[PDB]
C-alpha cells in the first residue's frame, strides 16, 4: 500500500470503470479477441465455466440491442472480476512457443 | 572369440524394488520397466482403465510434454513400446548406447508423473473404438476372452479391452487413482539390456522410490466354468474347451507343459502333415473334411487353464471335439509311450530355449521371472527341472483334465456344435 | 564404458570357404546354444520362360514330401525327434530352406538339407494333391488386396520381360506341369556354384566345413554345356493399371519408379530419403506430434488408414515408392501431399531431417540383426548378392557421410520428372489421371 | 497353425502398429 | 428392433429364453444383427410354402357371418395343402446369461421349467403365479396381499 | 409395475405405431 503501488492501483480502477464493459455485465475475458490461441483456450474451459461465459455474452448483446444498461447494483465490481481463462490461454501460449523454438533447430 | 557373457546382475531394494542388469557389449540397449497392473486388477465400476492407461504413455506429463516427448524419441531414433497380459504391464525402450541417458528420462517420466488432463484424456477416447476393433478381426481373441468370462467370476475374466459401452466414460480420476494404487515400489522391477548395474541403481533410489506407499492387493481367483455361445454365421466354427489346471512356477505346471507337447501344439514343419501330433492323427482318421486343433495352455500366478482350441466346418465340428476328448480320454486312462514323452519332452526344451534368444524375448523372461518369483534362474536349471518331470505325472494330469468341471466358449454357425454335457 | 563405434567393431567375423564343386560355405560363430543353418539358391520366377512359370513353386512346395532315402511322411517326423523348425521361402530371385535347432544337432540337421536339395522323388500322387492345393492357394490369393497391387506394379513395371512373371505363376500352367519339368528345373537351376549354406549360432567353422564337404560333395558344377542362364537388362515403363471394384470399402494404391539396383552406392542414401518420410498406420500412438509432415498431415486429416514407403532392389533395377490404403474420397489429397513430401526432399533438404533418418536407419541396422535367423539370411542373401558380407562398421561409415547435399542429388536424380508406375485397386473413381500425376512430379516455381 | 495355444497379450507402440 | 430394445424387460425375457432352451425355443422374436441385409426372397418363400397351410391355420370372425367366411375359405384357402416341417420339440436345458451395461438398475429374471398348457398343471402354477403375486392392483399402492 | 410377468408379443400395422 507504498506510494506508487496505492496509484497504480487508482489508475487500474479508474480506466477500468472506464471503460465501461462492466455496465452490460461482462467480464475482462469475455471481451479478448478471438484468435487461435484464444479459441483453443476457450475450447479447453470446462462446462460450467463455458456455459457462464456464453450467457454473459447473450446478455449483453441483448443489452447492447435495445441500447440500455444494466442498474448499478448489478455492475460487475472490479475486485471481484475473476481471470478465469488466463491460465489456459497461457498454456496455449506456452506449447506454441515450444512447437516454435523446435522449428528453428 | 568373444568376451564371455557376464552373469546377469540381480538385486531387491530394501524398499522393494527389483533391478537387474546384464552388461553385454551389443550396439544397442534395451531397458523395461515391469509393474503388476494387469487388467485382473479392476474391479466392475472402472473396467477398460488399463486399456486406457496403455494408449495414453505419449500424453503429457510433468516432466515433459506430449510433444516434446513424441519428438525427442523419434529425434534419436528410439522406440517406446508398452504390452499388457491379464497380470501385468511394460514399459519397454530400445535405443542405441548412447542415447539411453536421454530416453532414461523419458521412460520414469511417462511413469511415476503422469498429469492426465482433462481435454487430452477426451480426446483419445474414440482410439479405444479403432484399437480394440482391429484386435477383434481375429476371431481366436474373441473366443479367448469369452473363454476367460466364462471359465471365471471375479479376477481373470476382465477382457484385456474396454467393454463397448464404457468407451468414452473413463474420465481422470480413475486413471488417477488407478496408478496410485498399483504403480508402487514393491510391485515394480527394472531390467536393463547393455547399460551397467551403477546406472540403473542410481536412476532408482533417485526417482522409483519415493514411489513406494503399496497399496491394494487385489482378489483371489475364483473358478466355476460355464458356456458362452455367440452365432455370427461366418464360415468356419471357433471353439475351445478347458479346465482348471494349476499355477505356474510349480511342480504340475511343467508337468502340463509337457502334456500340451505331447497333444500337439502346431507344426513345426512348413505345410506340415502333423504326423508326430497325436490330436491331429486322431481326429484326421474320421474327419476327411479340412480342420485344424491344438493344445491350449494358459497359467497365473494362482490358477491355469490347460485345454484344446479346434477350427472346423459347422456340419464337423461336433465330430471334430468328440474325437480330440476321446483321445485326450484315452491318454488318461494310461495309453502313454515312453518315446513319445521323450519327443514332448524335447519339444518343449527345443521351444523354451529358442523363444529367449532374442533381445525382446529375454528381457520378457527376464522381468516375468522377477515380478513372480523375485530371482533369476538361468536356462540350465530349468532344463533340469524339465527333463526331472517322470511319465507318470503327466498320465495325472490327464486324469486332472478328465474330471473337472469344462468350460467351453464357441463362434460361428453353431447348428451342430455340442454341449457340455452332450461330451 | 564402451561407445557406439566401439561396440561396431566388438562384432565377430564372418568366416567364408568355398569348397571343390563350387559350394560355399559361410557361418558366424555366437556363444548362444542354438543355431540356424540353411541353403540359399539363386533360383526364382526370373529364371523361367512362360512355358514353365511357376514350376520353382511347386518344387518349394513337394520339397518337405519324402525323398529317396526317406520316403513318405519320414522325413518330417525326423525333424519332430528333435523339436526343429524346419521352413523355407521362395521369391522373384531367390529361393530358401531353413532350420533352427539346438548346437547339438548340427551334424543331423545338415544331413537333412542336402538330402532335401539333391533328391526330390516326386511322387505323382502327391504332385496331383499338390496340384490340388496350388489351386485353391491360386484362388483363396484374390482375398489379399495389398498383395494383389503389388503384383499389377510388378506386371504393370516390368511389362514384356520376364520381372512381369508372379512367383506362383498362372493357373494355366499349373494344370499342365508335368514331372518332366518339374525334374528339368531342378537339373537346370540347383547346382554347386549358385547355392550358399550359410550358419549361424553356437557352432565352429570347421566342423561346418567338414560336414559340408561330407554330405555335399556330389553335387555337380560343371554348368553342363551352355546352360548357364544368365540375367540380361529389364525395360521399365511408366504406366498406369486399374482395376475398378466399387463394392469393396477401401482403396489400394501403389506407386513407383526405377531404382538403382542391389549393389549401386545410391541406396544408402535413398534409405535415409524414405525414413524421412516415414511411415503411418491409424493405430500409432503418436498423433500430430510425428516429425514426418506426411504422417502428422495424415493423423489431423485422416486422409488414409495406412502408407508405407518401399525400395525393392533386384540386378540392375528395382522399384522405388510407396503404398497407402485409404478411403474412396481421399486419394486425391494423398497423392498430393506424398508428390509434394518427394519434391520437398528433391529441391530443398535441411540437416536436422537428414540427421533424424540416419539415426534411423542405424537403429533399424542394429535392431533387424538381433538373433540367429536374421544373421544366417543376411548372410545368404549377401553372398549372392555382393558376394561378400559387409560388416556393420562399414555400412555406419558409408551412412555416416550422408548430408543434405547428398541426399538431394540422390533425390533429385531419381525422383524429380520422372515417369512413374501406378497400380491401383477397388473404388478408385478419384485417382488422377496419369497426366495430372506425371504433372506432380515436377514444380514449376523451381 | 491358426489355433490359439498361448494366453493372449496386447500390444501398443509409439511408432509400430499395435498386434495382439 | 431398436425401438423393442430400449425396455430393458425385453433384452431380459430374450435372454432367458436363450439361456433356457437349445433350440425352437430358444429362438428370439427379433432378427440377430449379423442377418440385418442378408435375409433372401427364397427364405421367404419357402417359410410361406411349408408353414402357410391348410392344417395350420384358423380364421375367426366377430361381426360376419358364418356362409360368408364359409364361402370365403371354400373359395380361396383350398390351395394351401401340403402339410410339413413336424420342426423339433423343445429340450429344456439350464444355464445363466449375464449382460454388463452398467444401467442404473439390476433386472434379473430366475426360471424353471413347469408345464405345458392345456395341462391341469398349469392351473395350479397359474394360482402359484397369484399367490406370489403377480401385478398390482391400485395406483400407489403398497401391493399388501403380495 | 414395470417387471415382465407374462411372456414377449411384438406388434406391427400399417398406420399404427409398433408396440412389445
Amino acid at each position: 500500500v507504498s506510494a506508487s503501488s496505492r496509484w497504480l492501483e487508482g489508475i487500474r480502477k479508474w480506466y477500468y470503470n472506464a471503460a465501461g464493459f462492466n455496465k452490460l455485465g461482462l467480464m475482462r475475458d469475455d471481451t479478448i479477441h478471438e484468435n487461435d490461441d484464444v479459441k483453443e483456450a476457450i475450447r479447453r474451459l470446462p462446462e460450467n465455466l463455458y456455459n457462464d461465459r456464453v450467457f454473459r455474452i447473450k446478455r449483453a448483446l441483448d443489452l447492447s440491442m435495445r441500447q440500455q444498461i444494466l442498474p448499478k447494483e448489478q455492475w460487475t465490481k472490479y475486485e471481484e472480476d475473476k481471470s478465469y481463462l488466463e491460465p489456459y490461454l497461457k498454456e496455449v501460449i506456452r506449447e506454441r512457443k515450444e512447437r516454435e523454438e523446435w522449428a528453428k533447430k | 572369440v568373444p568376451p564371455h557373457p557376464q552373469d546377469l546382475e540381480f538385486t531387491r531394494l530394501p524398499n522393494g524394488l527389483v533391478i537387474a542388469s546384464l552388461e553385454n557389449y551389443a550396439p544397442a540397449s534395451r531397458i523395461g520397466l515391469f509393474i503388476k497392473a494387469g487388467s485382473r486388477y479392476e474391479n466392475s465400476n472402472n473396467l477398460g482403465t488399463s486399456h486406457l492407461l496403455r494408449l495414453a504413455s505419449s500424453l503429457t506429463t510433468k516432466g515433459a510434454s506430449s510433444f516434446k516427448i513424441t519428438r525427442g524419441i523419434e529425434a534419436v531414433g528410439g522406440k517406446l513400446s508398452v504390452t499388457s497380459t491379464r497380470e501385468n504391464m511394460a514399459y519397454t525402450v530400445e535405443c542405441l548406447r548412447d542415447d539411453v541417458d536421454i530416453l532414461m528420462e523419458f521412460l520414469l517420466n511417462v511413469t511415476t508423473a503422469p498429469e492426465f488432463r482433462r481435454w487430452e484424456v477426451a480426446a483419445l477416447q474414440p482410439q479405444l473404438r479403432i484399437d480394440k476393433a482391429v484386435a477383434l478381426q481375429n476371431p481366436q481373441a474373441h473366443v479367448i476372452e469369452n473363454l476367460h468370462a466364462a471359465a471365471y467370476r471375479n479376477a481373470l475374466a476382465n477382457s484385456l479391452y474396454c467393454p463397448d459401452y464404457r468407451i468414452g466414460k473413463v474420465t481422470p480420476v480413475e486413471l488417477h487413482d488407478y496408478v496410485q494404487n498399483h504403480f508402487t515400489s514393491a510391485r515394480m522391477a527394472l531390467i536393463g539390456l547393455g547399460v551397467s548395474h551403477p546406472v540403473l541403481k542410481q536412476v532408482a533410489e533417485q526417482f522409483l522410490n519415493i514411489r513406494g506407499g503399496l497399496g491394494l492387493s487385489g482378489a483371489k481367483a475364483k473358478y466355476h466354468g460355464g458356456e458362452i455361445r455367440e452365432q455370427n454365421g461366418d464360415s468356419l466354427v471357433h471353439a475351445a474347451l478347458v479346465a482348471e489346471s494349476a499355477a505356474i512356477g510349480s511342480a504340475e505346471a511343467n508337468a502340463f507343459s509337457v502334456l500340451q507337447h505331447v497333444l500337439g501344439a502346431g507344426p513345426h514343419v512348413k505345410r506340415g502333415s502333423n504326423a508326430t501330433s497325436s490330436l491331429y492323427q486322431a481326429v484326421a482318421k474320421g474327419v476327411h473334411q479340412p480342420f485344424d486343433v491344438s493344445a491350449f495352455n494358459a497359467s497365473y500366478s494362482d490358477s491355469g487353464l490347460f485345454g484344446f482350441y479346434t477350427i472346423s466346418q459347422a456340419a464337423s465340428a461336433g465330430d471334430v471335439i468328440k474325437a480330440a476328448y476321446n483321445q485326450v480320454k484315452t491318454i488318461a486312462q494310461g495309453n502313454l509311450s515312453n518315446p513319445d514323452v521323450q519327443a514332448a519332452k524335447n519339444k518343449l526344451k527345443a521351444g523354451y530355449l529358442m523363444s529367449v534368444e532374442s533381445s525382446e524375448g529375454f528381457l520378457d523372461e527376464v522381468g516375468s521371472q522377477a515380478l513372480a518369483a523375485g530371482s533369476y534362474t538361468p536356462p540350465s536349471t530349468v532344463l533340469q527341472q524339465i527333463d526331472a518331470v517322470a511319465d507318470a505325472d503327466v498320465i495325472n494330469a490327464a486324469k486332472k483334465f478328465v474330471s473337472g468341471r469344462k468350460s467351453m466358449a464357441a463362434s460361428g454357425n453353431l447348428g451342430h456344435t455340442p454341449f457340455i454335457d452332450e461330451l | 564404458t564402451a561407445t557406439y563405434a566401439q561396440a561396431l567393431q566388438s562384432v565377430p567375423e564372418t568366416q567364408v570357404s568355398q569348397l571343390d564343386n563350387g559350394l560355399r560355405v559361410a557361418s558366424e560363430q555366437s556363444s548362444q546354444p542354438t543355431c540356424t543353418v540353411g541353403v540359399w539358391i539363386d533360383a526364382g520366377s526370373r529364371y523361367e520362360s512362360e512355358k514353365n512359370n511357376g514350376a520353382g513353386y511347386f518344387v518349394e512346395h513337394l520339397a518337405f514330401k519324402g525323398t529317396k532315402n526317406r520316403p513318405g511322411n519320414a522325413l518330417e517326423k525326423e525333424v519332430e525327434s528333435m523339436g526343429a523348425h524346419l521352413n523355407a521361402y521362395s521369391t522373384r530371385e531367390h529361393t530358401a530352406y531353413y532350420i533352427k535347432a539346438l548346437s547339438k544337432d548340427l551334424p543331423k540337421a545338415v544331413e537333412l538339407l542336402a538330402d532335401i536339395v539333391q533328391n526330390c522323388s516326386l511322387e505323382d500322387s502327391q504332385i496331383e494333391k499338390e496340384r490340388d492345393v496350388i489351386l485353391q492357394e491360386l484362388q483363396e490369393n484374390d482375398t489379399s488386396m495389398r498383395d494383389v497391387v503389388f503384383n499389377y506394379l510388378h506386371a504393370t513395371a516390368f511389362q514384356g520381360t520376364p520381372l512381369a512373371q508372379s512367383v506362383e505363376g498362372p493357373s494355366e500352367n499349373v494344370r499342365k506341369l508335368s514331372r518332366a519339368d518339374l525334374t528339368e528345373y531342378l537339373s537346370r537351376h540347383y547346382k554347386a556354384p549358385r547355392m550358399v549354406l550359410a550358419a549361424a549360432g553356437g557352432l565352429e567353422h570347421r566342423q561346418l566345413l567338414d560336414l559340408a564337404q561330407k554330405h555335399f560333395s556330389g553335387l555337380s558344377g560343371t554348368y553342363d554345356e551352355d546352360a548357364v542362364p544368365t540375367l540380361s537388362p529389364c525395360r521399365f515403363t511408366g504406366s498406369q493399371i486399374c482395376h475398378r471394384e466399387d463394392g469393396l470399402p477401401l482403396a489400394h494404391v501403389a506407386i513407383a519408379v526405377e531404382g538403382p539396383g542391389w549393389a549401386h552406392p545410391d541406396n544408402v542414401a535413398l534409405q535415409v530419403a524414405n525414413a524421412i518420410i516415414g511411415h503411418y498406420d491409424c493405430t500409432y500412438g503418436g498423433g500430430a506430434h510425428l516429425s514426418s509432415p506426411l504422417a502428422s498431415i495424415a493423423a489431423t486429416n485422416k486422409l488414409c488408414q495406412s502408407f508405407q514407403t518401399f525400395n525393392i532392389c533386384y540386378a540392375d533395377t528395382g522399384l522405388l515408392g510407396a503404398h497407402f490404403v485409404c478411403d474412396h474420397m481421399s486419394i486425391d489429397d494423398m497423392m498430393f501431399v506424398l508428390q509434394g513430401q518427394w519434391m520437398r526432399l528433391c529441391t530443398s533438404a535441411t540437416e536436422s531431417e537428414v540427421l533424424r533418418g540416419k539415426n534411423l536407419l542405424r537403429n533399424a541396422l542394429v535392431s533387424h540383426l538381433d538373433g540367429t535367423t536374421p544373421v544366417c539370411e543376411d548372410i545368404g542373401r549377401s553372398l549372392l548378392t555382393y558376394g561378400r558380407r559387409i560388416p556393420l562398421a562399414e555400412w555406419e561409415s558409408r551412412i555416416a557421410e550422408v548430408d543434405a547435399r547428398v541426399v538431394r542429388e540422390v533425390c533429385s536424380k531419381y525422383f524429380y520428372d520422372q515417369c512413374p508406375a501406378v497400380a491401383g485397386f477397388g473404388p478408385i473413381e478419384q485417382l488422377p489421371d496419369y497426366n495430372r500425376i506425371r504433372s506432380g512430379m515436377f514444380w514449376l516455381r523451381f | 497353425g491358426q489355433a490359439a495355444g498361448r494366453p493372449l497379450v496386447a500390444s501398443v507402440s509409439l511408432n509400430v502398429p499395435a498386434s495382439v
